[PDB]
């Protein structure tokens, strides 16, 4: 499971098992990676060229 | 003086459709109406004419066919005097009709109000709807009734007038082309209810409901991938100039992805909020 | 049309005819009733 | 509930800004330029 | 109903009604035994001499007792189990039409196996197999739940019945007009 | 407004000026066609046109 | 009544004809008109994107520049320079005496064209080319028309004398269109003749006065080993001796079978 | 909608004049001044390329790719070959030499920058065809996900003059814009053979095919926009540019033992 | 069923013929449609009005001339050979013995089923002044067919020269619900079952909806993700104006 071969988790207390899907998430925060890069550079140029 | 033709919404669509078959092929039709000279001019209804071996010509007018139509056009009261003819030709810079030259001279003897209309585009219309007519002045435009008192006349400045090949004399004897369209009370409400920009009606409750929320099968499907498309469009152009100077030689690059992804997002939000906004009352 | 144009038929699919005129322009049109498949041949008017 | 508030938070800086562009531009365009 | 065509005497109308009676006994298609009552069939024939079979089975759907109808008939039609099997589908069918709006005004859809047990004269364990045969024959479309004992169907063949049915039908359309006065008037002010 | 003027373009080819005529009309050689004499514009001098001069012809 | 229908047929409007040079997109194709240079047109109606692709002959609209209908690809006449006939002609009586080689010929030709599962369970790839060589005029014509008669596929005769010329051109366009004809009609088999004239190995497989010879030898190899081969059509060549054929075509993958005509 | 719509024609761009103004050349033989697209200005406008125009109004539409498809000098191209990579054993001697000269410069080439050398622009093959040559190179393009173009020694051979060098330049023009491209050359000794005698008429192209083939290699600097793989069947000595490590790096000789 | 596509030129010319004849409310106008009925979508490429006389007080009084039909059909053969008679239209909201008996009269000259059209000259309510109706027997039963308005390329462009979102769909959707409220009321007083059988069938079409509550919040989740992109639209305008502001402060300096 730690090698990302079989996807699933067990139950030690009751001896049960659970269902675990492969994808853990979607692509959302990735779109913010481009916005944070422009606001940490261009914005610095906005104040310097104006002053 | 001259005559200002006033084609309504009914006559313009009929005279055009008759000449929309083929680029090289030429056809002809007959115009009917009741008016008086001294400006004003109307057209009631039109119908196409059969094509002879000469195509468009003066001998192509069938007096047998024309007499039978005027009897069949009397049932609805649209039968009137002959106000002219309309033809179909590919069009040129001057003398759009490749055959008719002096044929109007024989038309002026029958009716002095008769004109010859030629449709230049032949399904080339870009929305301007430019049609050409003709009237024989014969000897005139010197010490006589003054035509250019009405609208858009005395043209020919330098070498550029209309098509720019006609300049002053236009086709023959400076016929002083004047064309205007009008809409009556019935033509106003009918056209706006049929064709204005695009006709979505009759679906009005499903108009934007079926085209969007019910079309979600594949339209916006996988919105998470649709948002990924807006990411690649922005990341491409935003990467160009981060220094606010001249590097990659561009100007509107930051505004290219701005307007494209703005209308897409505006459509993504309106469709999504109206999914449950219709309120079909599902309950349980 | 009484001034007929000279043309050479390349192929007389079944009801469609392929003719190439002297203008170096080939057109695709279905066969009409005034012509016959044996009447359309090269070296013919 | 937080998502709907953060939509207007971004628009808060929009109305306090676009007005500030034309604010100086009056006296800029009124002066004679070479 | 055809006046000019099919002109027969009075004796042949009851003989044709006998064929109409035995036609609906072995199947539930095209409404039920009460469909021929609205048509001038049962009202045009006598109520005795075993011509009332179509009338007694209409009220037997709400009562839900086979012994009451079996006592008024003979051994000929009571020996075929198809008549007893396909009659239970129509008894629950009335309860199946209650899933939209009948009693509950909140349009809550729930079906308990104990309510249809006394109505269809069938035990609780055989309820799962009764609805299963309905989907196989194409009678009803939907899904069932054995764990929670819940049944949800799309539609069967909604009947021509009236009165309290059409009264509740208008109330559901009021909620459509209520949104015009609630949600509709708010969008007009925007 | 700039679109409507540029929507209909009659087209213009490229030609080379050959010689000038005392009639205020200049000879221009056309590569696909051949030498053809045109009329000079109002902002273009006919005397300033020399041999092998690239100009635009409508 | 037949006269009126013939008069109504004169009012119909025909269109032009062309061939797709390149596929730009699904709704836009780059074509070449027969009345002028290359054009780019659209689609009109009844357009099947599966049967219409780059190279498929189309009916071009003279007015709006659209594709009205769909037609098979034809450039050079395929019924004149190439001999095409329905099934075969010569029966198996004239090829008698070769039955030992005929049964082996049917297993490598007739069987894979009908039931490909024969070699699939064995694991061997079906042979593409089969060389029938012998004395001139002896067994070349008989064995050619007998294969198409017993199998039922059409008889395609493409002599090698109609490719290599001293005239400029006439190299690739014949093999490409021959591959296109066998692609449209699956039940077909291609036959050739006089391969010894278009062959020879030179030395380094270069070209000295070989301009039409080498372009033909290399193109025949790229058709079978390319991305698209003929699975329903087998290539047959007829010559005197295999020594007159390019060793590049003699390698496995192109010519897997050699049958000698005694 | 008025710029493109249904009607479209083929043209060749020549020189611009002003913004949204340029001089082009159509296929009819008559040049006209069209309206350059508002998107194309300078950096996006190529000096000479085949483009798309309007039938009547004559306005610029789109930039067409340098398609090499024609009726003369046709060079075959395979799209997504179905041959499985490493489907034939005994290639460990060759397969080890292929990865470093193919897989590394097309994928791991950033490692060559850490070394300080340019990646190999090609590799030579020596041996009888059919073994690790024909079907093998088609399977290598699968792992690299590159366009596989077939340019042989006996191809583009015709009696016409001038199309030989013209077609080779158009292929490199397309292979320069598209990085994932591979060009395999079978029987290179056909092209490598030079002129030892005067052929008088109709053969001028023996030397002409070496001009453009060596211009894309020795003409410019060392960079790989395409994989040029040559294969030698049997040759004694042919080395116009071929031997020495000027551009080509590895020479693969198929063991005969 | 089938479909019907009527060009706007047919309906525009059909209304003016009602005015040309000066027909009052006591009479109605009848005309013939021309087109191609062979396909599944019936299209009307031509029409002409007929001098139809009728008495409103007597359903047995009607006047239909068949001689004008034979002559007009022969005249159209020299105009367009692809145009044939696919049926006949008529005016007025009411369907009476005059319009039902003449349906078989045009059937003699019409190969396929004549297409019936009720033309509203006053254009009362919603859209579609003319509805598509087909004749079928089980008593005459007229079934409604979908009526779409579609024209040619130059036809739609030519009309635009003559005349040269969210709230729109909501206001049009509420009018449909109000028309249904009056639909059940007007039908209830008429009986005191066939239409109600189809209505009660489509009414049923949170046991299974317990997991269907999340899908409402899933779309609202993307809306905020879209608003994040929508905010970026104005975040560049926030940067775009400072691109000017740096040049704005360099103006007074040069003056």
């Amino acid at each position: 499971i730690l090698d990302k071969i079989f996807y699933g988790v067990l139950d030690q207390g009751n001896g049960w098992l659970y269902v675990y899907e492969t994808p853990n998430q979607d692509a959302t925060y990735d779109s913010a990676l481009e916005l944070v890069g422009q606001l940490n550079k261009v914005v610095d140029q906005l104040f310097e060229k104006a002053s | 003086t001259k005559e200002t033709v006033y084609i309504s919404s009914i006559a313009l669509l009929k005279m055009l459709k008759h000449g929309r078959a083929g680029v090289p092929m030429e056809v002809m039709g007959l115009m009917l109406g009741e008016f008086v000279d001294d400006y004003t001019v109307n057209v009631v209804d039109v119908f196409a004419m059969p094509q002879s071996g000469t195509g468009v010509s003066v001998e192509a007018v069938d007096d047998v066919f024309q007499a039978k139509m005027m009897d069949m056009l009397k049932q609805t009261g649209r039968d009137q005097m002959v106000v002219g003819w309309y033809h179909s030709h590919p069009g040129f810079g001057c003398w759009l009709s490749s055959v008719d030259v002096n044929t109007q001279k024989s038309f002026e003897q029958l009716n002095s109000r008769a004109v010859a209309v030629v449709v230049d585009p032949i399904q080339s219309v870009k929305g301007k709807v430019v049609i050409d007519a003709f009237r024989l002045i014969d000897t005139g435009a010197l010490i006589n009734n003054l035509e250019p008192r009405q609208t858009t006349s005395n043209t020919g400045l330098l070498n550029k007038a209309n098509i720019q090949a006609l300049i002053h004399g236009l086709n023959r004897h400076y016929y002083s082309l004047n064309i205007d369209y009008h809409k009556t009370a019935k033509e106003t409400k009918m056209l706006m209810n049929l064709h204005k920009e695009q006709w979505q009606s009759g679906l009005k409750m499903y108009d934007y409901e079926e085209k969007e929320e019910s079309n979600l099968a594949a339209t916006k499907s996988m919105v998470k991938i649709a948002e990924q498309y807006s990411k690649r469009i922005e990341e491409e152009k935003e990467l160009t100039e981060e220094e606010l100077k001249t590097r990659y030689v561009g100007r509107q690059d930051p505004k290219k992805h701005l307007s494209e992804t703005a209308d897409e997002t505006l459509e993504n939000n309106i469709v999504s909020v109206l999914t449950a906004g219709v309120n079909s009352v599902a309950i349980k | 049309q009484l001034p007929y144009l000279v043309a050479n038929v390349v192929e007389v699919v079944g009801k469609a005819a392929v003719v190439k005129t002297s203008s170096r322009q080939t057109v695709f049109l279905p066969m009409v009733g005034l012509v016959d498949p044996d009447k359309l041949k090269p070296n013919d008017l | 509930q937080v998502f709907d508030e953060r939509i207007k938070f971004a628009n808060q800086l929009h109305d306090e800004y676009l007005v500030s562009m034309r604010y100086p531009e009056d006296k800029k365009t009124q002066q004679n330029e070479k | 109903t055809l006046e000019p065509s099919t002109s027969i005497t009075l004796a042949e109308r009851q003989q044709l009604a006998y064929d109409l009676s035995i036609s609906a006994l072995l199947g539930d298609k095209i409404y039920n035994f009460g469909e021929l009552l609205h048509h001038p069939i049962m009202e045009t024939i006598v109520n005795d001499s075993n011509y009332d079979w179509l009338f007694q089975l209409l009220n037997a759907l709400t009562v839900g007792d086979f012994d009451k109808f079996d006592s008024l008939i003979k051994v000929q039609i009571s020996k075929i189990p198809i008549l007893a099997q396909h009659e239970s589908f129509l008894r629950q069918k009335i309860c199946l039409m209650t899933l939209i709006e009948t009693v509950f005004v909140k349009n809550i859809r729930m079906l308990s196996f104990e309510d249809i047990s006394k109505a269809t004269h069938l035990p609780k364990d055989n309820v799962e197999h009764l609805v299963m045969r309905a989907i196989s024959l194409g009678l009803l479309k939907g899904s069932i739940d054995q764990v929670n004992e819940l049944v949800t169907i799309s539609w069967v063949q909604p009947r021509i019945i009236s009165g309290d049915q059409i009264t509740k039908m208008k109330d559901r359309l009021v909620e459509w007009n209520d949104q015009v006065e609630k949600l509709g008037k708010k969008m007009e002010a925007r | 407004k700039d679109e409507l003027r540029l929507l209909q373009e009659p087209g213009s080819y490229v030609g080379e000026v050959i010689k000038i005529v005392s009639d205020k009309k200049v000879l221009v050689k056309v590569q696909p066609e051949g030498k053809y004499i045109v009329d000079v514009a109002k902002d273009i001098n006919v005397k300033d046109l020399k041999a092998s001069q690239r100009v635009c012809l409508r | 009544d037949k006269t009126e229908n013939d008069i109504k047929a004169l009012q119909s409007i025909g269109q032009l004809i062309g061939e797709v040079m390149k596929e730009l997109s699904e709704e836009k194709y780059i074509v070449k008109a027969s009345s002028g240079p290359r054009y780019i047109v659209g689609v009109r109606n009844s357009v099947d994107r599966s049967k219409l692709k780059k190279g498929v002959r189309v009916t071009l609209d003279i007015t709006t520049l659209t594709i009205m209908r769909i037609l098979p690809r034809e450039t050079d006449p395929l019924v004149y320079n190439m001999t095409s006939f329905e099934q075969g002609e010569i029966t198996f009586d004239g090829i008698g005496g070769l039955t030992e080689q005929i049964r082996e010929l049917r297993e490598v030709i007739e069987l894979p064209l009908k039931n490909p599962e024969i070699f699939q369970r064995v694991g061997i790839k079906p042979p593409k080319g089969v060389l029938l060589y012998g004395p001139p005029g002896t067994g070349k014509t008989l064995l050619a028309k007998a294969v198409a008669a017993t199998i039922g596929a059409n008889f395609i005769f493409s002599p090698a004398s109609g490719i290599v010329d001293k005239y400029i051109g006439e190299s690739a366009r014949i093999i490409r269109e021959m591959f296109a004809y066998a692609k449209e009609h699956e039940p077909c088999i291609i036959f050739m003749d006089e391969v010894d004239a278009i062959g020879g190995r030179r030395f380094s497989e270069g070209t000295s006065a070989d301009r039409e010879i080498q372009r033909t030898l290399m193109e025949l190899l790229t058709q079978m080993d390319g991305f698209d081969n003929l699975g329903q059509t087998k290539i047959i060549m007829a010559t005197n001796r295999p020594d007159t054929l390019d060793p590049a075509l003699l390698r496995p993958g192109r010519l897997d079978r050699k049958v000698e005509i005694p | 909608k008025r710029i493109q719509s249904v009607p479209l024609v083929i043209g060749q761009f020549l020189e611009p004049i002003d913004q949204n103004t340029g001089i082009v050349s159509s296929t009819t033989g008559m040049s006209y001044v069209v309206r350059i697209l508002s998107t194309l200005d300078r950096e996006l406008l190529k000096p000479s390329m085949s483009v798309a125009l309007h039938r009547h109004s004559n306005a610029l539409v789109d930039i067409l790719p340098p398609d090499s498809d024609s009726s003369i000098s046709v060079m075959g191209e395979n799209e997504k070959p179905d041959v499985t990579y490493a489907d034939v054993g005994g290639l460990d001697m060759q397969k080890q030499e292929i990865r470093e000269a193919v897989e590394l410069p097309l994928v791991q080439a950033d490692l060559y920058e850490q070394i300080g050398i340019d990646p190999p622009r090609g590799v030579l093959l020596y041996g009888p065809p059919g073994t690790g040559k024909t079907m093998l190179v088609k399977a290598v393009a699968n792992s690299t996900k590159a366009a596989f173009i077939r340019v042989n020694g006996s191809e583009f051979v015709h009696k016409y003059l001038g199309e030989g060098p013209r077609m080779v330049r158009d292929v490199f023009r397309l292979a320069r814009e598209n990085a994932p491209s591979i060009i395999f050359i079978d029987e290179v000794d056909s092209i490598a053979t030079k002129r030892f005698d005067a052929q008088t008429g109709s053969d001028r192209e023996v030397q002409r095919i070496l001009i453009e083939l060596l211009t894309q290699m020795d003409g410019f600097d060392q960079s790989t926009n395409v994989k040029v793989i040559m294969a030698t069947n049997r040759a004694d000595t042919l080395d116009p540019a071929l031997l020495r490590p000027g551009r080509l790096d590895r020479k693969i000789e198929f063991p005969s033992l | 069923h089938e479909k019907v596509t009527i060009a706007p030129l047919v309906l525009l010319s059909a209304l003016d013929h009602y005015e040309r004849t000066q027909t009052k409310e006591n009479k109605r106008c009848v005309g013939v449609i021309l087109g191609d009925a062979n396909s599944s979508t019936i299209r009307v490429t031509n029409s002409f009005a007929l001098p139809f006389e009728e008495d409103e007080k007597n359903s047995d009084v009607w006047f239909l001339d068949h001689n004008y039909i034979e002559n007009m059909n022969e005249m159209c053969k020299k105009i367009n050979a692809k145009e044939k008679l696919i049926g006949w239209y008529h005016s007025g909201p009411k369907l009476r013995a005059s319009d039902l008996k003449i349906n078989e009269l045009f059937k003699k000259y019409t190969q396929n089923n004549p297409l019936l059209l009720i033309v509203d000259v006053k254009q009362q309510g919603v859209g579609l002044p003319t509805d598509a109706y087909v004749a079928i027997e089980q008593e005459k039963t007229f079934l409604h067919l979908p009526c779409t308005i579609e024209a040619e390329e130059a036809e739609e462009i030519g009309v635009e020269h003559l005349l040269r979102i969210r709230l729109t769909n909501q206001l049009k959707s509420l009018k449909g619900l109000q028309s249904k409220l009056k639909d059940v009321v007007e039908y209830l007083d008429k009986v005191i079952h066939t239409i109600l059988g189809k209505l009660q069938d489509v009414f049923n079409l949170n046991n299974l909806q317990k997991a269907l509550t999340v899908k409402t919040n899933d779309e609202l989740m993307v809306i905020y993700i879209s608003n994040l992109v929508r905010s970026i639209i104005a975040f560049d305008d926030l940067i775009e104006n400072k691109i000017q502001n740096k040049k704005i402060q360099e103006q007074r300096v040069k003056d």
